[PDB]
This record gives C-alpha cells, structure tokens and sequence, in this order.
RNA sequence: AUGAACUAGCCCUGAAAAUGGAUGGCGCUAAAGCGGA
RNA sequence: GUCAUCUAAUUAGUGACGCGCAUGAAUGGAUUAACGAGAUUCCCACUGUCCCUACUUGCUAUCUAGCGAAACCACAGCCA
RNA sequence: CCUUCGAUGUCGGCUCUUCCUAUCAUUGGGACGCAGAAGUCUCAAAGUGUCGGAUUGUUCACCCGCUAAUAGGGAACGUGAGCUGGGUUUAGACCGUCGUGAGACAGGUUAGUUUUACCCUACUGAUGAAUUUUAUUAUAUAUAUACAUAUAGUAUUGUGACAGUAAUCCAACUUGGUACGAGAGGAUUAGUUGGUUCAGACAAUUGGUACAGCAAUUGGUUGACAAACCAGUGUUGCGAAGCUAAGUCUGUUGGAUAAUGGCUGAACGCCUCUUAAGCCAGAAACCAUGCUGAUUAAACAAUACUAUCU
C-alpha cells in the first residue's frame, strides 16, 4: 500500500558512486566554447588556499533594504605564484573522440618539473629529459607546421613553483590549458613566444570577474547514514540501536535497490562549483596590498601570527567572495566561465573600505603588530 | 577606521567583532567577546577583577 | 508598504508563551499557528520579530479569552545577526494584540520595539516609546 | 451523369494500473501481414 | 445518548437527565476520614520526549602473537 | 476450496524507497448560459509538491489551523531475525444477561515473557593480478603500404564508449485604480526586491562541545609552610585548536516535438490546416549541453627514461 505521508527523497543522485577521488588535483572535464572572434588568450590557473578573513563594503542596490549601508561579508585567499609554461599539445577530431599528433617541449626545464615523474628522486641518476632536449629545431619546426596543418584544438602544459610557497613538497603540480581565440596559426604563434617565461596570475584573469572553482573536498572517513545522508534519528526504544534507516525495501521486488542510503566514505570527492567573484588582486611588489583608499594603514595580507595551519603569503593572491572545497594547502583550479555573464551582479565593480589582518587565533584584538606593543607601554 | 569601546572593559571594538545586549530599559551594551558578555551577564562588576582597566585606574597604575 | 523583511534566525515554535506588552488588558498570549508557512514532515511552525501569529489569551479581563486572534512579534530572547556586523538580543518575547490588518487594539507600547518590526508596520512605529 | 439511400471487406475512434518486456526473439510494408491458387 | 463544563479544536475527564437491551438491598444497597510499588483526567515546577541534531569518556568491535567452538547443510546460489 | 496444518509470525502506527494515472496544485491550450473578476466542462502532460494539531488502539471518522494544494492508489492488505506492543488471541480476577450445575457470551474491565545471522545472494563502501584467433577511424617519405603494424618495465599528462543526474513554488511593490464596466469592482503579461521547500560545500563572525591548559574549593592524608595526592572525570569558572548548525556561500542554455492554432492546395470547376502529397509556430514533457563515475570498454593514446641484447 502507499506510504501515508510524502517527503522529497533524501539524497542526490547525480553524485552517486561516493567513493574517494583518483587524485588530489582537481581536473577540467570540459572546457569554455572557443569564441574564433577573439584573440588568443588563456583560459585556467592553478593556485593554493590559505584561509579566510572579512571585509567591509557598501551597497549599491536601488530598491533594497541595504541600498547605502556598509555591510561586513567573508572572503577566501588563493596563493598564486606565478605558472611556468613548457610545451605544446595538439588534437584533432575524429568520430572515436579527440586524438593526438604530438607533443613539443621546451629547451630547458627545471628540476621540480623533472621530480613529478620520480617516486623516490633521492636515490636515482635523475636521468630524465636529457637527451630529448638536444632535438635539432628543425625537426621541432617540421613537427610544428605539420600540428598547424592538422589540428583543431591547442592546449599548453603548465607548472606551478611549490619552493616559493611554505609546503614541504617539491613535485611540481602539471596540467593542461585550452588556449581560445583566433584561428590557428594565430593559435600557435600566442604560445610559441611563451614556452619558458612565466605566466603572472594577472594576465589571466581581470578585477570583478566572475570565475568557477575546481577542488576536492575534505575527507572524514567511514561515517553513518545519519551523518553520510541526513536520514532521521529513530526513537530511544530501538532495542539494536537508533542510528539507521528501519526499512529497506518491499518484500518482492526481491532485492536491495541502489537508491537505498547505507553506510560507507564520506568526504574527499571532487566538485565544480560555479559563479565565485573576485574583490582583489594583489601583488608581491606592493607594501600596502591589504589598505584602502579609506584606510592608510600600510599592511599586508597575513594576519598577526601567521596564517593559521598555512603559513605566511608574500607572493600575488586572489581574494574570492565565499568558500571554496578543500583544507588549507588543497591546491584549486580556476577556470572561466562557460559562456560569459551579462546579470547585474557580473558587471558591478566593487570598492573596498576595511580588510580584517587581526590574529585569527584566539580572539585578535589589534589589527598591526606595533598597535599591540603602543597599547601596553613598557612590560617587565 | 570608526571603532568604539567594549561598555565593560574599554576596549576598541572593530567592524565585525562585537555583541549587543538591550536591558529592560533602552539601554544599549556592547561587548566584544564572548568572555565579557558572560562576566557581565554573571552581574560581576569591572572595578572587583584585577585585570580590566577600571581596577587600575581606581589604584592610580597608570 | 513593502514587503522585504531579509531572514531572521527563528526561534519561537508553536505553543510559546509570551508578554503581551501593551495596554489592552491582556497579559500573555500563546502562539498556536505562523502565517505563511508552508509543508514539511514532522517540522513545527516558527516565527521571528516581524511576523504575524494566530494566539490565544491565557490571562486578562474575561472579554479577550478563549478566542484566536491575531498578534506580531516584536521582541525576541535568541540573538540574531544585524548586516552591519553585530548580533543582538532582548531578554523577553513580547508581542502586540492587531487586526488582521495590523492595527492595534489597544493604543500603546510599553517598552523598545526592534527596528526591523517598525519597517514593515507604521502604526506600530507611531505608537512606539523607544525604538532600538 | 450528376444527386440520394443502402450494403460488407481491410483500416481508424470508442480502448485507463501498478519492478522493465514480449505475434517465442530479431525484425518485417515490391511482406517475412490478411483471403485464395 | 441529550444538556452544561473543561480546550482553539474533546469517541477522553467531571456535573446533571432516565420507559434502566440486561441496575438494586448480608449474591448485600447508598456513603465514607485515614491508608495503597492498585485503574483514570486536569494544573504548577522540570527537562534532548520532540523542533533537529552535534560534541565528548570508559568497555567492545578493528589489525597483530597465542588459543579456539556451535546451529544449519537434497544439490546449489544474477535477472525479466 | 486449487497450494500451505512433521507451522509462510496473525491489527495499527513509526521509518524508507520505488511504481501507476482514473490530474488536487504548478506548464501550455480549446468551450461557456464568457464584459471585467471569480468559476465550470475538456486536451497534451506524472517534470516538481501534496503539511502542524485536540479525541480514539484504531484503519475509518470529526473539528481547530496554515497553505498553492492540503488528489486517489499498488508493491504477500509493501515493510515484526526494522522497532513498538495500545487492541485482538492461553493461564489470575470483577460486572451484567444466560445455565440446576461444571460453565458460556462476535458484551464490557484491569494485570499479563516479542528468541538466532559468523552462511549464499542482493546492496554500500575497500585492495587487486591476468588478458595474440587479439586489436587497428593510419603511418612512412604527391608516392607507397593490411601480402601491414603491435616487446616489456617504471611514471606523468590525456581520450571517453556506457551508466547515473536537479532544482521548486510564493508574496509585496511598479505597470495601474488603468483595459472592461451604468455602477460596485477590477486584472493578463513584463520588471524590481525578498522569501518557502530541496541539493552541494564551508568556519572570517555568533553559538554548542572538553580526559590541551590556567584558576577556585569540600572531606581525608603526608609534623607545619610550600608541593602534592585519593573520592572509577570529587565539585565549580573561563576555556584556545579541531569538529559542528540554529551560522555563511553557490544552484545554465540549445535541438527536435505533443495539444492547439495556421500556410499553399487537389479530391468535389466553389471549398477545405492534409479527414491526400508539400510546409510553419509551439509545453514544467523528450534528447543534448553542463555535472559524478568510468577493473561500468576483461578499452585505448601521446610523452620521458631503461632493458650484454629485436
Ligand atoms: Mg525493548
Ligand atoms: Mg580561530
Ligand atoms: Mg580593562
Ligand atoms: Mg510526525
Ligand atoms: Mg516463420
Ligand atoms: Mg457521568
Ligand atoms: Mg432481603
Ligand atoms: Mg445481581
Ligand atoms: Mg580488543
Ligand atoms: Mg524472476
Ligand atoms: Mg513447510
Ligand atoms: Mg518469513
Ligand atoms: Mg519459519
Ligand atoms: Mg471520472
Ligand atoms: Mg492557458
Ligand atoms: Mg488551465
Ligand atoms: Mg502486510
Ligand atoms: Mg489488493
Ligand atoms: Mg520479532
Ligand atoms: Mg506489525
Ligand atoms: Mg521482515
Ligand atoms: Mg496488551
Ligand atoms: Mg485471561
Ligand atoms: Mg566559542
Ligand atoms: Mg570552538
């Protein structure tokens, strides 16, 4: 007979199989829509995250309750030294998918480029990339005009720089950048100039822009039906326990259906969220990359003592509006939107009044170091 | 930056920190953390603890 | 008048009892429904400091008892967020007696009203002593 | 060389139920369908 | 069952009515202060029973060295 | 009266999933005894919803409310090695009627034991080799080639067949006291600002949490002070880091259509949306896009090094 009450169902699913991801790295799975009318530009990065503060501004919405209020909102900080470029890859379309012709590579690499492909480099002859290196150009010129011949879609290898930050690891982080824009041979010549310099994180994306995130959540390990689906807590007269879900199916359909929530992992899965907007970019060359026009104290991003769990941040950064998945030190991948955005929140600009740089342990009370030792005077 | 004092130990209080409290009357209280709203909320008076700002200006240590 | 009312955290669910906090001869009043709320399984109704309630007179002069009338929320115990940055809280829950339009019964307040509850109703603004 | 009525073959409407399904299956229309030789 | 009362709302509780399927006098009738790990209704105080769940401690479960059973069993074990 | 009496656990509720359409609301239409407003009959359509309570063991009923609406049903009358045990349905006991009596009653009442998973499979997560009667959507210098090519080891970056899939409804103000109407009344669309129910994350702020830590204190015990200890965490206040909601952020646009309304145009010199041939617009429905997996394809590609040896 029918159930006597209705209630939605519990789940989602359309993230169904809730095993642990492949890899730490978060991956593009598609790419935006190259738009042939524009010129050639990049279209992702590769950061890490740091941690959160707060920030003042005013409103600017006619018909609102908060039209001409300051109003306090959290915000997200992304490490992003800048990206070395390295080579060249290029696809061509067939009715069994993309395929590839070939790879090109620059004339020098580094070695935290050549640790990504060691297990233990410690202890080899480190004898990778050392004779592909010595390649005539010729042959590369040759291989480069037959890519402009043949293919459709141009992609450029990147790595980050994990010695500029405070990890402890020294692998480099690799990945693949669809390059958009012009026609092909334009395609080629936008890349060609940049296969050993670095890309600033600048060049890539611009002030107020809206952006779409890429990471792996945090990881909590085997939890329960409670917990795992937010199913109901069951009555404390339940004789072998009270966290689980009384019925599992009817008699005859003679079996145990996937769409029943059960135990197992929860966390470190991979998602992409969508519509995150940027408030800063600030630089390493800058004193004052946390001050405002109505704020002339000269800061830097870091609160006192030290980002907590990170470290310190003296490279150029992203400031984000919300959360993003992943722990401090997740590395995050930011790609552009789909198609670009015309709403009224996309094009507003935004003006900052007050960053917050106190100690986010404990309770912070000063926002500069020489605020506290002004406060006390003289100790013992 | 606009800040203002913490109504039972005179701290500054910056944007995005604070807690409010309206008594039986419209008087209007504000603290700024979590340790001073409960010392206050206990009724214990300022000038009785040896480490706010009231007891020391009451003994001339400053 | 507009309707805007940005969240408030609710906490006074179905079968409260608080002050009546006017001169209409009523002394506590009991909530028993919330205008506006919709479906959910086993959820009770709630209400925060600008909504209007259906509730009953536990005590007062005879002629105001034992009938559903209608009242607004104008002073709430559990603390809640101000855009400005700061979280605030009363120490009673009071409310006024209305029409289902909102006009009072009576023609006075006693103590502070919330500046959120006198947005939305203007006699209740009018009639106010203290707003905070 | 136009009107009306009637009659009977194939086709169509009347024709709504619970796990996903049954001219035995694929499929079949110059039949691999229905009535004959 | 009808009327009143208690609630916002009463197949429940109490007070009355009586042509009572089929009430009634040591088969004891009608009451009744005190007493009861006896059966029911309402009020005050109280609270994680609930809105709606979260965080924590011991002892298990877990993986190791050692030791070491039983029920059951035609043959066996994907579906429409 | 066909199966089960060397036994298929017998009412209802709670929890949880999926299916049906004989459509209550939400989406586009046709008709009216259709001025507007509010309704009634009806078409495609199951994508998304279908509540809080008082009395009763109840299924069923009947009132108080909110709502957009508070539609009807199935799955061994879904669901007891999931719970619970109020009812019925053993043994105690009371009342009424019946019986000479022992006793009966589909008439009331009160008290009355809910056992076992470590096996197979299904489902949820976790490791993992082996794949030449094997495979190929090219390669090489306009030419040739299946009469061809393909070894293994350790790593990185990728392709993506196939399977799953996600958002939903409402209010206020403007349009505008307007079109319509004698008056009383009185909106369709479009815009702006918020909210409900869902889903995926997060901890700057607020709250919760204590066997990091610091402080206070009762009984007892080390001769006193100091320093400590025991009372299975003796009791109390604050309580960083972490976890966490009641706190914060985020939740697209294309192709081809069904209903209906039309175009040109015979049959039938007029006519006709086709009840012939040939076309158009068009829905919360369908297929993609986007997202999750991809020892779901015993599946593959490019690259970088190395193999007493092709
Ligand atoms: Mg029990
Ligand atoms: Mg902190
Ligand atoms: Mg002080
Ligand atoms: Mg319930
Ligand atoms: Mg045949
Ligand atoms: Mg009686
Ligand atoms: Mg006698
Ligand atoms: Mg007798
Ligand atoms: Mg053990
Ligand atoms: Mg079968
Ligand atoms: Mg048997
Ligand atoms: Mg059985
Ligand atoms: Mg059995
Ligand atoms: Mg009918
Ligand atoms: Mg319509
Ligand atoms: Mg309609
Ligand atoms: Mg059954
Ligand atoms: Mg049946
Ligand atoms: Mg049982
Ligand atoms: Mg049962
Ligand atoms: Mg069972
Ligand atoms: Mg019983
Ligand atoms: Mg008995
Ligand atoms: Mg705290
Ligand atoms: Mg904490």
């Amino acid at each position: 007979s029918h159930r006597k009450f209705e209630r939605p169902r519990h789940g989602s699913l359309g993230f169904l199989p809730r095993k642990r991801c492949k890899r730490l790295r978060g991956k593009i799975r598609s790419f935006p829509k190259d738009d042939k009318e524009k010129p050639p530009h990049f279209t992702a990065f590769m950061g890490y995250k740091a941690g959160m503060t707060h920030i003042v501004r005013e409103v600017d919405k006619p018909g609102s309750k908060l039209h001409k209020k300051e109003i306090v909102e959290a915000c997200t900080i992304i490490e992003c030294a800048p990206m070395v470029v390295v080579g060249i890859v290029g696809y061509r379309e067939t009715p069994k998918g993309l395929r590839i012709l070939s790879t090109v590579w620059a004339n020098h690499v580094s070695d935290e480029f050549r640790r990504r492909y060691y297990k233990n480099w410690y202890k080899s002859e480190k004898k990778a990339f050392t004779k592909s290196l010595n390649v005539p150009e010729a042959t590369k010129n040759c291989l480069l005009k037959r890519i402009e011949k043949y293919c459709t879609v141009l992609r450029a290898i990147c790595h980050t720089q994990p010695s500029k930050t405070p990890l402890r690891m020294k692998k480099a982080h690799i990945m693949e950048v669809q390059i958009n824009g012009g026609s092909m041979k334009e395609k080629l010549e936008f890349v060609k100039e940049m296969l050993e310099k670095n890309l600033p994180v600048s060049t890539v994306f611009n002030p107020n822009e809206m952006i779409d995130v890429i990471s792996v959540t945090k990881g909590h390990g085997t939890k329960g039906v409670v917990s795992r689906y937010g199913v109901k807590r069951l009555p404390r007269k339940t004789h072998r326990g009270l966290r689980k879900v009384a019925c599992i199916g009817a008699w005859h359909p003679a079996r145990v259906q996937f769409q029943i929530p059960r135990h197992g992992q929860k966390g470190y899965f991979h998602r992409t969220e969508r519509n995150k907007k940027i408030y800063r970019i600030g630089l390493k060359t800058d004193k004052n990359s946390a001050s405002t026009d109505a704020d002339i104290t000269e800061k830097k991003i870091t609160p006192m003592g030290g980002f907590p769990h990170y470290g310190v941040v003296n490279e150029d950064f992203l400031l984000l509006k919300g959360c993003v998945a992943g722990t401090k030190k997740r590395p995050i991948t930011l790609r552009k939107n789909i198609v670009p955005q015309v709403s009224r929140d996309a094009l507003a600009q935004v003006s900052l009044k007050f960053i917050d740089t106190s100690s986010k342990i404990g309770h912070g009370r000063f926002q500069t170091s020489e605020e506290k030792v002004k406060y006390y005077g003289p100790l013992k | 930056v606009k800040t203002e004092a913490c109504s039972f130990s005179e701290y500054r209080i910056y944007p995005g920190r604070g807690q409010k409290y309206i008594a039986r009357d419209g008087k209007v209280y504000f603290y700024l953390s979590s340790k001073f709203a409960s010392l206050a909320l206990q009724k214990k008076k300022a000038a009785k603890l040896r480490w706010t700002q009231t007891w020391r200006r009451n003994n001339k240590k400053t | 008048t507009l309707k805007n009312k940005m969240r408030i955290t609710l906490s006074l669910p179905v079968g409260a009892l608080i002050n009546c906090c006017d001169n209409s001869g009523g002394k506590n009043l009991y909530i028993i429904a919330v205008q506006g709320f919709g479906s959910c399984l086993n959820r009770l109704p709630a209400a925060s400091l600008g909504d209007m309630v259906l509730a009953t007179v536990k005590k007062g002069k005879p002629d105001l008892r034992k009938k559903v009338l209608n009242a607004i929320i104008c002073r709430q115990s559990k603390a809640w967020r101000r855009h400005e940055g700061y979280y605030i809280y009363f120490e009673d829950n009071a409310g006024v007696i209305v029409n289902p339009k909102g006009e009072m019964k009576g023609s006075a307040i006693t103590g502070p009203v919330a500046r959120e509850c006198a947005e939305l109703w203007p006699k209740l603004s009018s009639a106010a002593s203290a707003i905070v």
